[PDB]
């Protein structure tokens, strides 16, 4: 019953640093470590974190080692320096996940009940995509289709402290983003705001003329989770928007066209103070 | 200066500037600053006392 | 031998290390060392930092068992990559940065059996608005007392990376240590990916204000601007053709002029012609 | 940069702060007050603040480490 997580802005700096870690020798193209945790009430919050040694064979797919002994120790360092943080579960990068993420995960919720994992992007980072979690579930599957496991999603959400976000402001220096926005960052908020709307749309046809096609075989879930969208947009017919439309438009120009009416006594007024300090010292200087 | 104020730096308790404008806190109920109020006339009687 | 162009090379995620530790225990003065890399003579690296339990007061700080520490480092060798320690910090939340009387009992203990080992002093409490006044000392020898201190001007990008204030050239500065210059080791797939995740969105622009406070926003702006509009007609036309002296009472501490009238008409406009675009949109690409 | 200095003197002010008292003033931006904890200070004062309000021993607004007329 995880609503969401708090991911802080410290972890991921983390995998970044681990994933520089063992890129100098190590050619596993993956990060594998331990997310802790503080599981308050409903939402899901990670403070601290640390990795753990693994690897992974690509052959057969199915083989894995952990090392527990680490995992006891520095686990157990943690609770001394602080007995706040726990465990919450576990971490990997990249896109494409191996099939050992249900192997590693059955074996560590002996740790953690509600265990999770939580995927982060290293390389595909140039669009909007944040990071990824999902939960372990065991159900069936459906009502009469065999059984598997089917990791459902959890959204996430990112979330500093105090310090955190002060001290990310430091370290910017670049552009900064300021509060409130006058007219340029607010249009371009509605211009990358609908450049990931299309790329939803364009993902949406893609995964839908490869099962238009059938290669596939077919979700029901999916189905009706995309067709109450099509079903509950809105339709602008009459009286309901034609008419209440207007009554929010007709009075949202009224306002701005004091703008229009107080801007030009403003820069008016400017210009005679000006026309008259400019005759007077040229009528004075011979 | 007799009864002078200086600024005094918080952390070396060093000077820093010579302050004007004496010593004088709560100076609300003094310098009342404003005349009148009540004209000469308006006592009578009592002539010998004023 | 001592330079005056060395540039500590923090990470980012050392200094969010420093001040999680540090807010972690306000009142009590958190302690911990600090792990990096010597790269050459006079430029040193610190990338990852850890930290050590303490039991110290408001005032002091103590340490714990020494079995812990040579414990947590064998174990990061294997794990991550291995180095060897390059000082340590703690945390002074009352007053600035200075060293005081058992900090320079341990920084002489570190640079005698490490090499130099920079010392960083963090005040919790002060970064708040938007800046941290964090910095990092190092202790100068006694006997080179009649010759320079930190000499041998090499270059000349010493003097405005630093100016030491009046709180602290008083306790050590220059006679007991000196102070070292701090840059940050910025670079990408670590930069940019923190801002591609902390101020971002996505429906954020094709989102409607929610006219039950929109438009009652605006009444009281509209009235507020409408209190300076009855300020403004006096004002200017009154001291125009009384005395012509451009200058006093209304010069020296006055605030009504031709800057407040407009910035009012500013926020006004930027609050909704984004908005009557924003439900523009949906007319026509929600169908 | 103007509308960095814009922000940075609006959030210099929405902080929890100290109450102090005003008690008089030197010049133009620059006054006497002292806080309610004795200890009579000096510091400096903003421009936003008008001139024309501070007459009395009126109460006024404090930072803790700047301790000015914020």
């Amino acid at each position: 019953a995880v609503q969401k997580v708090v991911v802080h802005p410290l972890v991921l700096l983390s995998v970044v640093d681990h994933f520089n870690r063992i890129g100098k020798v190590g050619n596993q193209k993956r990060v594998v470590g331990v997310l802790l945790g503080s599981w308050q009430k409903k939402v899901l919050d990670v403070s601290n974190s640390f990795a753990v040694p693994f690897d992974e064979d690509d052959k057969d797919d199915s083989v894995w080692f952990l090392d527990h002994d680490y995992l006891e120790n520095m686990y157990g360092m943690f609770k001394k320096v602080n007995a706040r943080e726990r465990i919450v579960g576990w971490y990997h990068t990249g896109p494409k996940l191996h099939k050992n993420d249900i192997a590693i995960n059955e074996l560590m919720k002996r740790y953690c009940p509600n265990s999770v994992l939580v995927i982060i992007d290293v390389k595909p980072k140039d669009l909007g995509l944040p990071t990824e979690a999902y939960i372990s579930v065991e159900e069936v599957h459906d009502d009469g289709t065999p059984t598997s496991k089917t990791f459902e999603h959890v959204t996430s959400e990112i979330g500093a402290e105090e310090a955190e976000e002060v001290g990310v402001e430091h370290l910017l220096r670049d552009i900064k983003d300021t509060t409130v926005g006058t007219l340029s960052q607010r249009i371009t908020n509605q211009v990358h705001g609908l450049k990931g709307l299309n790329s939803k749309l364009l993902d949406i046809r893609s995964y839908l003329e490869k099962v238009a096609t059938g290669k596939l075989p077919i979700n029901h879930q999916i189905i009706y989770q995309l067709q109450d969208v099509f079903n509950l947009l809105p339709d602008v017919s009459l009286q309901e928007f034609v008419k209440a439309f207007y009554l929010k438009t007709n009075d949202q120009m009224v306002v701005v066209y004091l703008a229009s009416l107080i801007r030009s006594v403003v820069a008016l007024h400017n210009l005679i103070n000006n026309k008259i300090a400019n005759r007077d010292a040229e009528k004075k200087e011979g | 200066t007799p009864n002078c104020r200086v600024a005094l730096r918080n952390d070396s308790y060093t000077l820093h500037k010579i302050l004007p404008n004496k010593v004088d806190p709560l100076v609300s109920l003094m310098m009342v600053e404003k005349v009148p109020d009540s004209t000469y006339e308006m006592i009578g009687g009592l002539d010998k006392q004023i | 031998a001592v330079d005056t162009a060395e540039q500590v090379y923090i990470s980012s995620l050392a200094l969010l290390k420093m001040l999680k530790h540090g807010r972690a225990g306000v009142p009590m003065e958190v302690m911990g060392l600090m792990l990096g890399e010597f790269v050459d003579d006079y430029t040193v690296r610190v990338i990852d930092v850890f930290a050590m339990p303490q039991s110290g007061t408001g005032v002091s700080v103590e340490a714990v068992d020494p079995v812990f520490q040579a414990k947590m480092l064998d174990m990061l060798k294997q794990t991550g990559r291995p180095e060897m320690v390059v000082g340590w910090y703690h945390s002074h939340p009352g007053f600035g940065c200075w060293l005081s009387g058992v900090d320079i009992n341990t920084q002489q203990s570190f640079e005698a059996l490490s090499e130099r080992a920079v010392a960083v002093v963090v005040d919790p409490i002060q970064s708040v608005k938007g800046k941290v006044v964090i910095d990092a000392f190092r202790l100068i020898n006694a006997n080179m007392m009649v010759l320079g201190h930190e000499p041998r001007q090499t270059t000349s990008n010493l003097g405005h990376l630093n100016k030491p204030s009046i709180q602290a050239l008083i306790h050590g500065l220059n006679r007991h240590y000196y102070s070292i210059t701090i840059n940050y080791r910025k670079n990408e797939l670590e930069q940019k990916m923190l801002l591609n995740l902390h101020k971002k969105s996505w429906m954020e622009g094709l989102t409607l204000q929610d006219y039950s406070e929109h438009c009652k926003h605006n009444e009281s702006v509209v009235k507020e601007m409408l209190e300076l509009a009855k300020n403004y007609n006096k004002a200017v036309e009154e001291e125009d053709k009384m005395t012509p002296e451009q200058l006093a009472i209304k010069n020296v501490g006055k605030q009504d002029p031709k800057r407040h009238l407009e910035e009012h008409v500013d926020v006004l406009m930027t609050s909704n012609i984004v908005q009557c675009l924003a439900a523009m949109l949906d007319t026509v690409v929600f169908k | 940069e103007f509308l960095h200095a814009q922000e940075e003197v609006k959030r210099i002010q929405s902080i929890p702060l100290v109450i102090g008292q005003f008690l008089e003033a030197v010049d133009q931006n620059t006054a006497i007050v002292g806080s309610t904890t004795g200890s009579n200070y000096y510091v400096r004062i903003l421009s936003t603040i008008d001139r024309e309000l501070l007459k009395p021993n009126a109460s006024v607004a404090l930072h803790k480490h700047s301790n000015a007329l914020v």
